[PDB]
């Protein structure tokens, strides 16, 4: 499947994406975002069935932005993720139920705390110090395990996470084309546009 | 299950419950909007005939319908409220849809068509309430600002004004507003729009707020203060004369 | 058909005001007076129980305070049968939230879904409006204290002290004369209890004819409490502020 | 066909009385008195069985009903709407509460339940409210004995002891001088008894009178025996003879 | 009196009368003239048409129910644009599901029955227009009379509108010369212009005024306006 | 289980002339090994100048002319019986055709 | 009350007729028909200065060659532009052509009587008649330029020349006399923006009149402000010459 | 007060239903029509007023089937009297469909019976305004009925409704005493002509058609069939000689 | 205002007027009825009055067969009456299905009284001008006796009376009653408490009897039938040899 990675470091969390969508025989895109901004602070990763992951995307973030909108206010890390986890959770058990594993990623502008959320298809939340999706983590987590300090700086944080995106290329069969990578911090999301080589 | 017909024609070819719907209006607070070269101000009365108030977390008559737009109004609060709402639904399923926010005149358009819709539909009656929405369109420079009414009708002003003492205060801004030459400054707008409402709100300092909407969604709301100092400047421009 | 007997409680007077609603309130202005009043440390809910008898049991009551959340609390004027309805629809918005959000209702959030609700009898279903209105106590992670109320017409305001019921008028205007920013709860307290007996249309205002509630943040914890007292426990306040 | 009558018949009037909710009241008045004592070991309620003709049977007709083994009904107003609202009463009871959590409701939130029934039929769409006032009187294990008063306005309120209809006046008055918070059951049967006679006119025996009370458990009405915990209902109709028995130390 | 029962439809008048429908039935005799009349071989419909100005059309009042079938209007369009449209599928059902024309003595039958319902229900109307339906089944030619009351009649002739009483004394009287104008069209038609005229007072039937239709033993329903009309004129 | 589709054989052709066309096509309608008839009209002239034929499972095919025919004269109805244009009948063939996309006419069709 | 489709005793609908009273007080609205297309002009009529005149719609495109004119309460007739619209794009899809212009006008009035509160018949959701009248004005291969005139009734009628609106029983009598089956395109325009001037209240300019066609090879257009004033000029030379 | 006369449904203060009331008078304003019950079957026959020259003659028929053996005829409201037959007809095919044996005339008769007194119980429908005469032979016997727009129906010897009711009933009470072991199918036929004949005086003032059917076990074989040709003409004469 | 007298709604002094003008509607036939119970059977009595000689004696009837052991009699106009019949037969055989035995009279006489009491609170269904009186065996309460009217009240009589000149033939049973001290006609045979009622039937209307003028429903363990001309005549002929 897709890549899917996230750490939580010391002040932000970092979302590792793979880049490559193929639709059988061959590699019809590079350059893909499999990210969405839910509000200024607080970001969401996703990979799943082909059409399913973005339009789920897209809903919850209309969603996200009606209530910013409605109440002129950001919902907590952990109030978006408990709504997103319901709505995957009410769709598992409907006619055709949506398909898609995502990571969120957000700063608690209250807490001042970064936070990271994983939920799986089922409707299944858990919050960790990193995560990831499908066949990811059976590649990263012992490296994770390993090298994950609580403190981490940003900064080690992506050289923790190059590290693991090294391991997938060596070991992992399919080509996902390398990642693209964001930071969660008290100052919003920003791209890593340097990672292909730094 | 009820559907009877409350908005229907008269004799005269008035239907009664838009005209009443229009009395409502009148009857609520007054509001006006200018538009300058660069920015859109938006102007409201705040009631005095109870004062002991939470003006924190009370409703504000200015609210936002996206980042870019606003919606002011005179008329029940009460149904303000289904507007509003019904608004900023439309606003944010027409960027899921089109990918691209909406555009003032588009917004307006959607609001007007709602409130027409209760002007001949079963068992529900109209809106007491008319509306002025302002902004800038997306990735444009140039404001927007438009009214609409019960009637479901709509259109675009230089400057307008609705609820009571809009006669006035229209008035005020007929020999006051020169299309020629709009206000050029952010600054001489909000003058323009305080001079305007102090024909009625006679002295209220904290009894008018103003809001200046600009380009690029800069949306912002000036405190007693700011406002009072206005008032302040403004009527010693009379008395020095 | 039926048209002969429809009241059309939906419709505009050629003055562009809402029969129904004004008439809604004017059946509230008679109902027991009920105050809220809030200071920098908590909230105060007082409301006069309209009419009594000897028979009446007072410790298996609770007609004019209601807790909504554990956070939020109502203080009623009005058909306490429509309360009732609209006090249960508000009871499960605050869970629905939580159970959606894993977090509490913010007051204003749940204020105004209630309004809503009130504003839907407004403007159609020829329904009759909800002869209630409504005195909230609550407080949230957002703006701490807060005070609302809600009548007939499904509007809905924030303030610092405010009355709903009978002689409103009167009450407010002593309100409006001893309330001061940096008031304490038991200033409040005090407060309400002495605008509820200059306004009563009693004899003398004893305990039997009270309802009182506070949300105070107990500073022998580090969070919020919700307090109905009971039927001892205004007895004693009422003494103690010199009503005897 | 079809109900065309979606909207509401009872309304605000320009003073903020509720017409319809008014009447009802009025029929209420005219009712049959009916009253309720709470002892602190038991509750009654009682009636007068005002027949309508001597060739009728008074006892197929129950004025008194049991809405639950642990609680029963008296009403003042119109006979009919009270039957309705009783089967209403008694399937709410089961279907809102004993059904999920597998005990009978408490007084408390029956009689909500009840009031909640007479509160839509007061905004409901082309519907009258019911023209009677209720009495239950019941016990549960944590609030012990209790007795609730219910309008057609839907409202409702607890008592020591009241009356309704007819001569509720006259009856409240009486009871205020009689009740005190050391009755004991018996002694509230006794001055319900006293009560109920200013009201009737006619003969005053076991026959032309409806009692029951809530008190102790009655193993002997249970039907079966060996659920340790199922001791039987609370709730008991006094019989025509028990009547008499106390009419006669009147 | 009538003032507290024409409110609506479903109520009646103490004296048994139903004023709503009469009232449809009046918006008909405020309507334009139309005429029809059959042989035994043909039926023919003549119809004035109306207009507004001397810039406005005159509005069409013949329509086409089928190859074998179709009608004329005396009052609101719009109810006539109904009914005909529902008798249009009435038609269209038999020959699709019974492979079988229409009769149309059954087609008035239908009209009536709908029309009928519209009378006992609250919230309705009556139908406010008149129709003649002409046709040429397995039992050779017909003409109805449809009245929103719910009316149909069979006849051999008639007419319906504003003076129609001029063209069905006329009729009455040539009865025995026209039902036995069989193999002849142009008779027909010029037997039924002769008719229509009998009810005419302000102008003369010019070109673009005059409407006539027909159908019969070998003629598939059809309709003549202007010039091709103006042989009869 | 129950099979809603059969082939009943046949075979159709078109062709365009210059300033005319044909479409021809057996008059053999079969089941299997056996022969139900051999003389089943399976062309057929619509109106307003337009032929039509719908080979391969009988009931389907002949259940769309039906169809097609009786839109013919609905375009009339409705539009003051103008002349459906050739290229009118194939769009709203396409559109009779896709209305049962999911539970398709078991046919080729041509006019 | 009474039905709100009930027959007075004259076998008129109360409802239809008190909604042309309407339309009555509605801004003027002109159409001429001529071999060489169709005009529609409309006073814009705003209520004051401040009104930016130009956002004010009354005639709007209904396909590329149909177009219309409204009348009355405007608001009322977005729908019908949109049913409108609709099914011209409609007819369009399923027939690979254009939809007549008659057609088009037929079917915007079928909604029109659908109206009340339960009449015996379908489904009629619409507490009233449409506020509003239309001018139809387009062209197809079948029978070329055409005006038609929509009402509230659901009856539609064919001018060759029509005004609706205030000052209609006035401009009407004036079409009357200016009419003739050989009037060139300009001509019209000249003539449309001539009765305007008359029956509007105001002194008649490119702002608060607009003027509009719809021919064969260029379908509907709007007249943009600097093109009408030229015709409003060109006029008022053509009338002082006698 | 007043006004229990302009819905439906209402009770006035005497317990009737003026509405109803008025839907009778809408019937004695009709035509009129006649049932004979002879000893195996039932004759219909009904008035049918020739308004002028241009009704085609055998025609404009007025008398309906529902089923196979029932006749129905009916004054008043023509389109009331179709619309009741099409619920009677469905009526009796929904019978038949789950009992396999044709509808019993009683049994029809309650249908309509119910289907009628139907629209008496909701304002928001009109009452039928018409009466109708039907029946019918079924397992046991022939059956004639009558229905009035109260819903009210009962079985007759011999029955009449319209303008000439009283005329028919006189001869119809007539027949009943001077025939007291029974009528054959074929004098029944004859002796109706007559009765719609005389009835027709009160109404004179115009040209009429006349029309017959019958139901007879030995003559239609227990079906209804109509009177037609010679049959026909003979009761013509039969009338046509008396009358003089 | 003034319309609270047509639909069911209160009255300013708490009164339903639609309910008490369709009582009113029950004595428009001018009937009058009575029923007895035996010692083990339950007879009912009203009057058979048929005006017009063109009407089929045979099938005017106010006596119903509800099911194989309830009977019921009506007074009111026919169409309610029959009306009210068809919905008391429907429920009753529905029950039977549902439950697995014959719905008891009280049970059947209450669910109609229950049906009677929506028409008194909604207000498009309007009230039944009709008085019903249910009879039969019980198979656990033996002759019964019940009646509901337009109000939705209902009770069990020991015997009853309805009509025009109900109040008489009431105080008529209601002295016999007095004077037997029993509550019920004591006989064996159900001839017998035919001919008792028929008896007080015209000793307090007044008046004489033809074999034409009665309708008499019998209920007996298992089953309720009714009269023929000819079985009501062998009773007016026993009555007629003691007077």
């Amino acid at each position: 499947m897709d890549i899917i990675l996230g750490i939580r470091v010391q002040d932000s969390v970092i979302l590792a994406s793979s880049k490559a969508v193929t639709r059988g025989i061959s590699v019809l895109k590079d350059s893909d975002d499999k990210t969405r901004q839910l509000s200024p602070h607080t970001l969401m990763s996703f990979a799943g069935e082909a059409g399913d992951t973005v339009q789920f995307a897209e809903y919850i973030q209309a969603n996200i932005q009606l209530y910013s909108i409605r109440e002129d206010y950001e919902l907590s890390p952990q109030a978006v993720s408990s709504f997103v986890r319901q709505e995957l959770a009410k769709s598992i058990r409907s006619r055709r139920p949506y398909q898609v594993n995502v990571l969120i990623g957000g700063y608690d502008k209250k807490k001042n705390k970064p936070e990271l959320y994983q939920i799986d298809y089922l409707g299944t939340k858990v919050e960790l110090p990193y995560g990831a999706h499908g066949y990811s983590g059976f590649y990263t987590f012992s490296l994770l395990d390993h090298h994950y300090r609580p403190d981490m700086t940003t900064e080690e944080g992506l050289d923790l996470l190059k590290l693991c995106v090294q391991e997938l290329e060596k070991r992992m069969p399919m080509d996902f084309k390398g990642v693209i990578v964001k930071i969660v911090d008290k100052d919003g999301i920003r791209q890593v546009d340097d990672f292909q080589a730094q | 299950g009820y559907d009877r017909a409350l908005s229907i024609f008269s004799p005269d070819g008035h239907i009664f419950q838009v005209e009443y719907a229009l009395e409502a209006v009148k009857r609520g607070t007054c509001a006006v909007g200018v538009k300058g070269k660069n920015c859109v101000v938006l102007g409201c009365e705040r009631r005095s005939t109870l004062k002991l108030q939470d003006t924190r977390i009370t409703p504000s008559k200015v609210s936002k319908i996206d980042s870019h737009v606003v919606l002011s109004f005179s008329g029940l609060n009460a149904d303000s409220r289904i507007l509003i709402e019904k608004a900023r639904v439309e606003a944010q399923s027409h960027r899921l849809t089109l990918e691209d926010p909406v555009t003032v005149e588009y917004l307006t358009r959607y609001v007007a068509g709602v409130q027409q819709r209760y002007t001949q539909s079963g068992g529900v009656r109209p809106f007491g309430v008319s509306t002025l929405i302002a902004g800038f369109d997306p990735r444009d420079d140039e404001p927007k600002l438009y009214q609409t009414e019960p009637s479901g009708i709509y259109s675009s002003w230089s400057a307008q004004t609705i609820g009571r003492n809009s006669k006035t205060v229209r008035e005020f801004l007929e020999k006051n507003y020169d299309r020629k030459e709009p206000p050029a400054t952010v600054e001489e707008c909000v003058k323009l729009t305080v001079r305007s409402l102090l024909e009625v709100v006679q002295t209220g300092a904290k009894n008018i707020e103003i809001t200046v909407v600009k380009p690029d969604s800069d949306i912002v709301a000036l405190s007693s203060e700011e406002i009072n100092q206005y008032v302040t400047q403004i009527e010693q421009e009379k008395q020095e004369q | 058909g039926s048209r002969r007997y429809d009241s059309r409680t939906t419709i505009f007077s050629p003055e562009g005001r809402l029969y129904q609603v004004e008439y809604a309130l004017e059946s509230i202005s008679h109902a027991g007076t009920a105050i809220g009043i809030m200071a920098s440390d908590g909230i105060v809910l007082a409301a006069e129980r309209k009419v009594t008898s000897t028979l009446l049991e007072q410790d298996t009551s609770t007609e004019k305070l209601y807790k909504l959340n554990d956070k939020i609390a109502v203080a009623v004027a009005g058909l306490t049968a429509d309360a009732e309805i609209l006090i249960n629809t508000a009871r499960i918005h605050a869970q629905n939230y939580l159970k959606t959000y894993n977090e509490d209702i913010p007051v204003e959030i749940l204020v105004r879904r209630l309004s809503d609700i009130k504003q839907g009898y407004t403007q159609h279903g020829g329904l009759r409006p909800f002869g209630v209105s409504f005195i909230y106590a609550g407080y949230d992670d957002r703006y701490g204290y807060q005070l609302y109320t809600s009548n007939p017409s499904g509007n809905y305001t924030g303030w610092k002290a405010i009355s709903v019921g009978a002689n409103t008028s009167a009450a407010q205007t002593l309100l409006q004369m001893d309330y001061k920013d940096d008031m304490k709860v038991d200033d409040a307290i005090e407060l309400a209890l002495k605008t509820l007996s200059k306004t009563t249309d009693s004899s003398a205002l004893t305990y039997d004819r009270l309802e009182f509630a506070t949300i105070r943040k107990g500073a022998n914890d580090g969070e919020v409490y919700q307090k109905i007292f009971k039927p001892q426990e205004i007895k004693d306040i009422l003494v103690k502020t010199g009503i005897t | 066909m079809t109900d065309r009558y979606s909207f509401s018949l009872t309304t605000f009037s320009p003073s903020g009385k509720l017409g319809q909710i008014d009447y009802a009241l009025t029929a209420v008045k005219q009712g049959v008195t009916s009253l309720g004592i709470k002892a602190t070991n038991g509750v009654v309620i009682a009636t007068e069985k005002k027949s309508s003709s001597p060739l009728a049977m008074s006892e197929t007709l129950s004025k008194v009903s049991l809405l639950t083994p642990d609680i029963g009904a008296v009403y003042s107003g119109m006979g009919p709407d009270y039957r309705v609202l009783v089967d209403k009463s008694r399937k709410v009871a089961h279907t809102s509460y004993k059904r999920i959590y597998g005990e009978y409701p408490p007084t408390k939130l029956l009689v909500s339940e009840v009031a909640k029934i007479m509160q839509e039929a007061t905004q409901s769409g082309g519907v009258r409210p019911f023209g009677v006032s209720l009495l239950i009187a019941g016990h549960d294990e944590f609030n012990g004995f209790s007795l609730y008063q219910v309008d057609p306005s839907g409202s409702y309120f607890p008592w020591k002891a009241t009356a309704i209809g007819k001569g509720s006046v006259a009856a409240k008055t009486f009871l205020e001088k009689r009740w005190n918070d050391e009755l004991e059951l018996e002694d509230a049967i006794h001055i319900a008894l006293l009560t109920l006679k200013e009201s009737v006119e006619g003969e005053f025996n076991g026959d032309t009178i409806e009692l029951a009370i809530i008190g102790d458990e009655n193993p002997d009405l249970l039907g079966y025996t060996g659920i340790p915990t199922d001791k039987g209902p609370r709730f008991r109709k006094l019989t025509s003879q028990e009547i008499n028995d106390r009419l006669e130390a009147l | 009196f009538r003032n507290n029962y024409d409110g609506d439809t479903v109520t009646f008048s103490p004296t048994g009368r139903l004023f709503q429908v009469e009232y449809a039935l009046e918006a008909i005799k405020q309507g334009s003239v139309t005429v029809g009349l059959r042989s035994n071989t043909h039926a023919v419909l003549v119809a004035l048409k109306r207009n507004a100005d001397e810039l406005s059309s005159y509005q069409k009042k013949i329509i086409k129910c089928d190859e074998h079938m179709g009608l004329s209007l005396a009052g609101l369009a719009p109810d006539a644009r109904v009914l005909s449209n529902y008798l249009r599928q009435q038609c269209n059902y038999s020959s699709l599901v019974f492979n079988r024309k229409l009769a149309v003595e059954r087609a008035g039958h239908l009209l009536c029955d709908k029309a009928q319902k519209n009378t006992q229900s609250y919230g309705g109307r009556p139908y406010g227009v008149g129709l003649l339906i002409i046709g040429y089944d397995k039992s050779g030619a017909h003409l109805l009379e449809f009245q929103p009351s719910g009316n149909v009649t069979e006849l051999y002739g008639t007419a319906i509108g504003a003076r129609s009483q001029g063209a069905k004394t006329y009729l009455e009287r040539t009865l025995d010369t026209f039902i036995k104008i069989d193999g002849n069209p142009d008779e027909l038609i010029k037997a039924g212009v002769e008719a229509i005229s009998q009810s005419l007072r302000d102008e003369s039937l010019t070109v673009d005024n005059l409407s006539i239709a027909i159908v019969g033993k070998d003629t598939p329903f059809t309709i003549y306006d202007g010039e091709a009309v103006a042989k009869y004129i | 289980q129950f099979n809603p589709y059969g082939d009943n054989g046949g075979t159709i052709l078109g062709i365009a002339g210059e300033d005319f066309a044909v479409l021809a096509g057996d008059t053999r309608n079969i089941t299997d090994y056996s022969i139900n008839s051999r003389y089943e009209p399976k062309v057929f002239d619509c109106g307003d100048n337009i032929v039509m034929s719908a080979n391969g499972f009988a009931a389907d095919g002949d259940a769309l002319v039906k169809r097609f025919k009786n839109s013919v004269k609905w375009y009339h109805f409705d539009h003051n019986d103008k002349k459906l244009s050739i290229n009118s009948a194939a769009r709203n063939i396409q559109h009779l055709l896709y209305g049962k996309r999911f539970f398709p006419y078991y046919v080729h069709t041509i006019i | 009350d009474r039905g709100v489709s009930t027959f007075s005793p004259e076998g008129r609908l109360f409802q239809v007729e008190y909604s042309l009273e309407a339309i009555k007080l509605g801004s003027t609205a002109i159409g001429i028909a001529t071999k060489e297309g169709v005009v529609l002009g409309v006073e814009k009529r705003a209520t004051s200065p401040l009104l930016e005149s130009d956002s004010i719609e009354k005639i709007v495109e209904i396909d590329r060659h149909i177009g219309c004119a409204m009348s009355g309460l405007t608001a009322d007739a977005r729908s019908m532009i949109e049913h409108a619209r609709t099914a011209a794009v409609t007819h369009n899809l399923y027939y690979d052509e254009d939809i007549n212009v008659e057609s088009l006008t037929q079917s915007v009035c079928d909604l029109a009587l659908r109206f009340g509160e339960g009449a015996s018949g379908e489904e009629r959701l619409m507490s009233r008649p449409f506020g509003v009248a239309l001018l139809i004005a387009g062209h197809d291969a079948d029978d070329g330029y055409q005006l038609f005139h929509a009402e509230p009734s659901g009856t539609f009628y064919r001018y060759n020349a029509k005004a609706i609106g205030s000052g209609s029983e006035g401009a009407q009598a004036e079409l009357l006399n200016e009419w003739h089956s050989s009037l060139t395109l300009k001509e019209a325009e000249l003539l449309v923006l001539k009765i305007l001037k008359q029956v509007m209240e105001e002194k008649l300019d490119e702002n608060n009149a607009q003027l509009s066609c719809i021919t064969k090879q260029d379908g509907f257009k709007i007249y943009d402000n600097e093109k009408t004033a030229e015709l409003i000029k060109e006029l008022k030379e053509k009338e002082a010459a006698e | 007060g007043t006004g229990y006369d302009l819905s439906n449904s209402v009770f006035s203060p005497d317990g009737r239903n003026f509405q109803v009331e008025y839907a009778v008078k809408a019937v004695e304003n009709g035509t009129t029509s006649i049932g004979i019950k002879c000893n195996d079957g039932v004759v219909f026959a009904v008035e049918k007023l020739i308004t002028s020259k241009l009704l085609v003659p055998q025609k404009n028929v007025k008398i309906q089937v529902v089923d196979r053996h029932i006749g129905c005829v009916y004054s008043g409201l023509i389109p009331d009297g179709r619309h009741l037959v099409n619920r009677g007809r469905e009526e009796a095919a929904s019978f038949k469909k789950l009992y396999k044996t044709p509808i019993p005339i009683p049994a029809f008769a309650d249908r309509l019976g119910q289907y009628v007194q139907a629209h008496t119980l909701y304002n928001s429908v009109r009452p039928f305004g018409v009466s109708t005469i039907f029946g019918g032979v079924d397992k046991n016997g022939a059956h004639l009925y009558m229905l009035e727009p109260s819903g009210s129906y009962w079985g007759y010897k011999g029955a009449a409704t319209g303008k000439g009711r009283q005329s028919a009933k006189a001869e119809l009470e007539k027949l009943v005493d001077h025939h007291p072991e029974g009528l054959s199918a074929r004098e029944a036929v004859k002796q109706a002509a007559k009765i719609i004949y005389l009835a027709h005086e009160d109404n004179k003032e115009k040209d009429f058609e006349l029309e017959i059917s019958w139901c007879s076990l030995s003559e239609t074989n227990g079906l209804h069939k109509f009177v037609k040709g010679d049959l026909l003409q003979e009761a013509i004469d039969f009338a046509q000689k008396e009358i003089n | 205002a003034g319309y609270d007298r047509h639909i069911t709604i209160f009255s300013p002094e708490g009164r339903l007027y639609q309910v008490e003008y369709a009582f009113k509607a029950t004595n428009q036939t001018n009937i009058n009825s009575l029923a007895v119970r035996g010692k083990d059977c339950t007879v009912v009595i009203s009057q058979k009055k048929v005006p017009d000689k063109l009407l089929d004696p045979t099938t005017v009837s106010y006596i119903f067969c509800i099911s194989r052991t309830i009977g019921m009699v009506v007074n009111g106009p026919i169409p309610d009456a029959r009306n009210a019949a068809l919905r008391a037969k429907a429920e009753a055989a529905e029950f039977r299905y549902k439950y697995g035995y014959d719905m008891p009279c009280d049970v059947l006489a209450k669910r109609m009284a229950n049906l009677s009491q929506i028409y008194t609170q909604r207000a498009y269904m309007r009230p039944l001008g009709v008085i019903l009186t249910f009879v039969s065996v019980d198979e656990e309460l033996g002759p019964s006796i019940y009646k509901t009217d337009p109000a939705g009240y209902y009770v069990g009589y020991k015997a009853t009376a309805t009509g025009p000149k109900q109040q008489e033939i009431t105080t008529n049973l209601e002295n016999h009653f007095k004077k037997s001290k029993i509550d019920h006609i004591n006989e064996e045979s159900w001839e017998k408490v035919v001919e008792f009622a028929i008896t007080h039937m015209i000793d307090a209307l007044g008046t004489e009897f033809s074999k034409n003028d009665l309708e008499v429903g019998v209920a007996t363990k298992d089953k309720f039938f009714t009269l023929s001309a000819e079985n009501i005549e062998e009773r007016l002929v026993a009555i007629a040899e003691q007077d």
